[PDB]
Protein backbone atom coordinates (compact mmCIF):
# COMPACT_ATOMS: atom_id res chain seq x y z
CA UNK A 1 0.00 0.00 0.00
CA UNK A 2 2.44 2.48 -1.58
CA UNK A 3 -0.39 5.64 -1.44
CA UNK A 4 -2.21 4.92 2.23
CA UNK A 5 1.50 4.63 3.54
CA UNK A 6 2.72 7.67 2.18
CA UNK A 7 0.18 9.76 3.19
CA UNK A 8 0.53 8.19 7.30
CA UNK A 9 3.50 9.65 7.21
CA UNK A 10 3.12 13.28 5.25
CA UNK B 1 -7.08 5.87 35.74
CA UNK B 2 -9.75 8.60 34.23
CA UNK B 3 -6.94 10.86 33.65
CA UNK B 4 -5.75 8.41 30.61
CA UNK B 5 -9.14 8.12 29.71
CA UNK B 6 -10.04 12.09 29.67
CA UNK B 7 -6.50 12.73 27.54
CA UNK B 8 -7.29 10.12 25.09
CA UNK B 9 -11.23 11.21 24.72
CA UNK B 10 -9.88 15.30 24.58
CA UNK B 11 -7.02 14.17 21.84
CA UNK B 12 -10.21 12.12 19.90
CA UNK B 13 -12.91 15.21 20.15
CA UNK B 14 -10.05 17.66 19.08
CA UNK B 15 -8.69 15.71 16.06
CA UNK B 16 -12.44 15.10 14.89
CA UNK B 17 -12.91 19.08 14.69
CA UNK B 18 -9.55 19.55 13.10
CA UNK B 19 -10.19 16.75 10.71
CA UNK B 20 -13.71 16.19 8.95
CA UNK B 21 -14.50 17.20 5.58
CA UNK B 22 -17.29 19.57 7.22
CA UNK B 23 -16.59 21.48 10.29
CA UNK B 24 -19.96 21.47 12.14
CA UNK B 25 -19.93 25.96 10.88
CA UNK B 26 -19.96 24.93 7.46
CA UNK B 27 -22.48 22.25 7.96
CA UNK B 28 -25.08 24.96 9.69
CA UNK B 29 -24.29 26.98 6.71
CA UNK B 30 -24.90 24.41 4.04
CA UNK B 31 -27.67 23.43 5.99
CA UNK B 32 -30.81 24.56 3.59
CA UNK B 33 -28.91 23.43 0.24
CA UNK B 34 -30.49 20.95 -2.08
CA UNK B 35 -29.68 20.53 -5.84
CA UNK B 36 -32.03 21.78 -8.03
CA UNK B 37 -34.24 19.75 -10.38
CA UNK B 38 -31.82 20.59 -13.45
CA UNK B 39 -28.97 19.70 -11.22
CA UNK B 40 -30.69 16.82 -10.21
CA UNK B 41 -31.68 15.19 -14.04
CA UNK B 42 -27.88 16.46 -14.59
CA UNK B 43 -26.71 14.01 -12.19
CA UNK B 44 -29.42 10.94 -13.47
CA UNK B 45 -28.19 12.10 -17.19
CA UNK B 46 -24.33 11.43 -16.45
CA UNK B 47 -23.23 8.11 -17.91
CA UNK B 48 -22.73 4.95 -15.03
CA UNK B 49 -18.98 5.83 -15.71
CA UNK B 50 -19.12 9.43 -15.28
CA UNK B 51 -20.83 8.97 -11.85
CA UNK B 52 -19.00 6.23 -10.55
CA UNK B 53 -15.79 8.25 -11.25
CA UNK B 54 -17.38 11.72 -9.32
CA UNK B 55 -18.34 9.29 -6.11
CA UNK B 56 -15.06 7.65 -6.41
CA UNK B 57 -13.69 11.01 -5.81
CA UNK B 58 -16.29 12.00 -3.25
CA UNK B 59 -15.37 9.00 -1.12
CA UNK B 60 -11.40 9.29 -1.54
CA UNK B 61 -11.55 12.92 -0.54
CA UNK B 62 -13.59 11.75 2.18
CA UNK B 63 -11.34 9.01 3.04
CA UNK B 64 -8.14 11.36 2.91
CA UNK B 65 -9.64 13.11 6.05
CA UNK B 66 -9.95 10.27 8.04
CA UNK B 67 -6.19 9.60 7.29
CA UNK B 68 -5.93 12.54 9.16
CA UNK B 69 -8.01 11.64 12.12
CA UNK B 70 -6.22 8.59 12.65
CA UNK B 71 -2.53 10.81 12.47
CA UNK B 72 -3.98 12.99 14.89
CA UNK B 73 -4.68 10.33 17.71
CA UNK B 74 -2.29 9.47 19.69
CA UNK B 75 -3.41 5.68 20.59
CA UNK B 76 -3.42 5.35 16.95
CA UNK B 77 -0.16 5.94 15.83
CA UNK B 78 1.60 4.02 19.20
CA UNK B 79 0.03 1.00 16.65
CA UNK B 80 2.40 -0.83 15.08
CA UNK B 81 2.49 0.84 11.59
CA UNK B 82 1.38 -3.06 10.03
CA UNK B 83 -1.51 -2.54 12.21
CA UNK B 84 -2.65 0.98 11.35
CA UNK B 85 -2.44 0.23 7.90
CA UNK B 86 -4.59 -2.50 8.07
CA UNK B 87 -7.03 -0.60 10.37
CA UNK B 88 -7.75 2.54 7.62
CA UNK B 89 -7.72 -0.05 4.83
CA UNK B 90 -10.46 -2.14 6.38
CA UNK B 91 -11.92 0.59 8.18
CA UNK B 92 -11.37 3.78 6.09
CA UNK B 93 -15.00 3.66 4.17
CA UNK B 94 -16.93 2.78 7.45
CA UNK B 95 -15.54 5.86 9.64
CA UNK B 96 -16.60 8.18 6.66
CA UNK B 97 -19.70 6.29 6.17
CA UNK B 98 -20.31 7.67 10.43
CA UNK B 99 -19.25 11.11 9.53
CA UNK B 100 -21.50 10.93 6.83
CA UNK B 101 -24.43 10.89 8.90
CA UNK B 102 -23.33 14.60 10.43
CA UNK B 103 -24.17 15.83 6.75
CA UNK B 104 -27.62 14.16 6.06
CA UNK B 105 -31.48 15.04 6.68
CA UNK B 106 -33.76 12.93 8.32
CA UNK B 107 -36.25 15.34 7.43
CA UNK B 108 -36.52 14.46 3.44
CA UNK B 109 -33.62 12.37 3.34
CA UNK B 110 -31.11 13.85 1.71
CA UNK B 111 -27.14 13.26 1.53
CA UNK B 112 -24.68 16.06 1.56
CA UNK B 113 -23.19 15.71 -2.35
CA UNK B 114 -20.57 18.12 -3.76
CA UNK B 115 -21.77 20.91 -2.30
CA UNK B 116 -25.68 20.20 -1.80
CA UNK B 117 -27.87 17.81 -0.71
CA UNK B 118 -29.69 15.70 -2.95
CA UNK B 119 -32.16 12.26 -2.37
CA UNK B 120 -31.30 9.01 -3.58
CA UNK B 121 -32.04 9.68 -6.71
CA UNK B 122 -29.38 11.90 -7.26
CA UNK B 123 -27.50 8.06 -7.56
CA UNK B 124 -29.67 6.60 -10.08
CA UNK B 125 -27.19 6.27 -12.97
CA UNK B 126 -24.50 3.90 -10.20
CA UNK B 127 -27.49 1.26 -10.88
CA UNK B 128 -26.87 0.45 -7.21
CA UNK B 129 -29.92 1.39 -5.48
CA UNK B 130 -29.60 -1.35 -3.10
CA UNK B 131 -26.27 0.47 -1.79
CA UNK B 132 -27.70 4.16 -1.47
CA UNK B 133 -30.67 2.72 0.35
CA UNK B 134 -28.54 1.00 2.38
CA UNK B 135 -26.32 3.39 3.12
CA UNK B 136 -29.50 6.05 3.61
CA UNK B 137 -31.41 3.44 6.05
CA UNK B 138 -28.02 3.72 7.95
CA UNK B 139 -27.22 7.17 8.44
CA UNK B 140 -31.46 7.88 9.44
CA UNK B 141 -30.73 5.20 11.93
CA UNK B 142 -27.87 6.54 13.22
CA UNK B 143 -29.55 10.19 12.87
CA UNK B 144 -32.33 8.65 15.03
CA UNK B 145 -29.85 8.74 18.18
CA UNK B 146 -29.33 12.54 17.56
CA UNK B 147 -25.63 11.94 18.27
CA UNK B 148 -23.78 14.67 19.93
CA UNK B 149 -20.14 15.62 17.76
CA UNK B 150 -18.21 14.40 20.97
CA UNK B 151 -20.13 11.23 20.52
CA UNK B 152 -19.77 11.27 16.74
CA UNK B 153 -15.67 11.90 17.25
CA UNK B 154 -15.61 8.99 19.63
CA UNK B 155 -18.00 6.61 18.16
CA UNK B 156 -16.21 6.87 14.81
CA UNK B 157 -12.87 6.35 16.96
CA UNK B 158 -14.48 3.10 17.97
CA UNK B 159 -15.00 1.86 14.53
CA UNK B 160 -12.11 2.57 13.29
CA UNK B 161 -10.27 0.92 15.98
CA UNK B 162 -11.34 -2.56 16.06
CA UNK B 163 -9.56 -5.09 17.35
CA UNK B 164 -11.63 -7.79 15.38
CA UNK B 165 -10.40 -6.92 11.64
CA UNK B 166 -8.80 -9.84 10.51
CA UNK B 167 -4.60 -10.15 10.07
CA UNK B 168 -4.09 -7.68 12.93
CA UNK B 169 -0.20 -8.69 14.76
CA UNK B 170 -1.25 -7.40 18.44
CA UNK B 171 -4.84 -7.31 18.15
CA UNK B 172 -4.83 -6.82 22.18
CA UNK B 173 -3.47 -3.20 21.99
CA UNK B 174 -6.39 -2.30 19.83
CA UNK B 175 -8.59 -3.88 21.46
CA UNK B 176 -6.95 -2.00 25.02
CA UNK B 177 -7.15 1.50 22.85
CA UNK B 178 -10.82 0.80 22.12
CA UNK B 179 -11.67 -0.44 25.08
CA UNK B 180 -10.51 3.03 26.85
CA UNK B 181 -13.00 4.70 24.12
CA UNK B 182 -16.07 3.16 24.37
CA UNK B 183 -15.94 3.95 28.33
CA UNK B 184 -15.18 7.17 27.11
CA UNK B 185 -17.85 7.45 24.82
CA UNK B 186 -20.69 5.57 28.00
CA UNK B 187 -19.84 8.89 30.19
CA UNK B 188 -20.29 11.11 27.31
CA UNK B 189 -23.51 9.86 26.48
CA UNK B 190 -24.79 10.50 29.76
CA UNK B 191 -24.40 14.40 29.42
CA UNK B 192 -26.83 14.09 26.80
CA UNK B 193 -29.28 11.14 25.70
CA UNK B 194 -30.91 10.87 29.77
CA UNK B 195 -31.97 7.05 29.84
CA UNK B 196 -29.82 4.92 27.60
CA UNK B 197 -29.00 1.89 26.23
CA UNK B 198 -27.46 4.14 23.51
CA UNK B 199 -23.95 3.12 23.68
CA UNK B 200 -25.22 -0.50 23.43
CA UNK B 201 -27.47 0.51 20.43
CA UNK B 202 -24.57 2.43 18.83
CA UNK B 203 -22.22 -0.91 19.47
CA UNK B 204 -25.34 -2.94 17.79
CA UNK B 205 -24.96 -0.79 14.39
CA UNK B 206 -21.40 -1.76 14.14
CA UNK B 207 -21.85 -4.80 11.38
CA UNK B 208 -24.47 -2.52 9.38
CA UNK B 209 -21.89 -0.30 8.96
CA UNK B 210 -19.32 -3.12 7.53
CA UNK B 211 -22.17 -4.64 5.37
CA UNK B 212 -22.93 -1.46 3.89
CA UNK B 213 -19.04 -1.16 2.87
CA UNK B 214 -18.84 -4.68 1.91
CA UNK B 215 -21.86 -4.40 -0.24
CA UNK B 216 -19.98 -1.02 -1.83
CA UNK B 217 -16.65 -3.28 -3.19
CA UNK B 218 -19.14 -6.37 -4.23
CA UNK B 219 -20.48 -3.19 -6.57
CA UNK B 220 -17.45 -2.05 -7.19
CA UNK B 221 -16.04 -5.65 -8.25
CA UNK B 222 -18.57 -5.34 -11.19
CA UNK B 223 -17.85 -2.28 -12.28
CA UNK B 224 -14.37 -3.11 -12.55
CA UNK B 225 -15.45 -6.36 -15.02
CA UNK B 226 -17.76 -3.94 -16.86
CA UNK B 227 -15.25 -1.36 -17.52
CA UNK B 228 -11.74 -1.99 -16.17
CA UNK B 229 -9.70 0.88 -18.29
CA UNK B 230 -11.96 3.84 -16.15
CA UNK B 231 -10.73 1.69 -12.89
CA UNK B 232 -7.10 1.67 -13.03
CA UNK B 233 -7.09 5.15 -15.13
CA UNK B 234 -9.01 7.80 -14.08
CA UNK B 235 -10.50 6.16 -10.54
CA UNK B 236 -8.20 8.12 -7.67
CA UNK B 237 -5.01 5.82 -7.06
CA UNK B 238 -5.48 5.72 -3.36
CA UNK B 239 -9.35 4.16 -4.18
CA UNK B 240 -7.87 1.85 -6.59
CA UNK B 241 -5.46 0.89 -3.99
CA UNK B 242 -7.83 0.22 -1.13
CA UNK B 243 -10.42 -1.69 -2.67
CA UNK B 244 -9.01 -3.74 -5.38
C1 LIG C 1 -20.66 8.48 -3.32
C2 LIG C 1 -21.61 7.58 -2.53
C3 LIG C 1 -22.18 7.82 -1.26
C4 LIG C 1 -21.90 9.05 -0.47
C5 LIG C 1 -20.93 9.36 0.44
C6 LIG C 1 -20.87 10.58 1.23
C7 LIG C 1 -21.98 11.66 1.08
C8 LIG C 1 -19.81 10.73 2.10
C9 LIG C 1 -19.66 11.90 2.94
C10 LIG C 1 -18.63 12.08 3.76
C11 LIG C 1 -18.48 13.26 4.61
C12 LIG C 1 -19.57 14.39 4.59
C13 LIG C 1 -17.35 13.29 5.36
C14 LIG C 1 -16.83 14.25 6.32
O1 LIG C 1 -17.42 15.27 6.62
O2 LIG C 1 -15.75 14.00 6.82
C15 LIG C 1 -23.18 6.76 -0.56
C16 LIG C 1 -22.43 5.93 0.52
C17 LIG C 1 -24.42 7.48 0.07
C18 LIG C 1 -23.77 5.76 -1.63
C19 LIG C 1 -22.83 5.25 -2.73
C20 LIG C 1 -21.89 6.29 -3.37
Amino acid sequence: HKILHRLLQE
Amino acid sequence: TMSEIDRIAQNIIKSHLETCQYTMEELHQLAWQTHTYEEIKAYQSKSREALWQQCAIQITHAIQYVVEFAKRITGFMELCQNDQILLLKSGCLEVVLVRMCRAFNPLNNTVLFEGKYGGMQMFKALGSDDLVNEAFDFAKNLCSLQLTEEEIALFSSAVLISPDRAWLLEPRKVQKLQEKIYFALQHVIQKNHLDDETLAKLIAKIPTITAVCNLHGEKLQVFKQSHPDIVNTLFPPLYKELFN
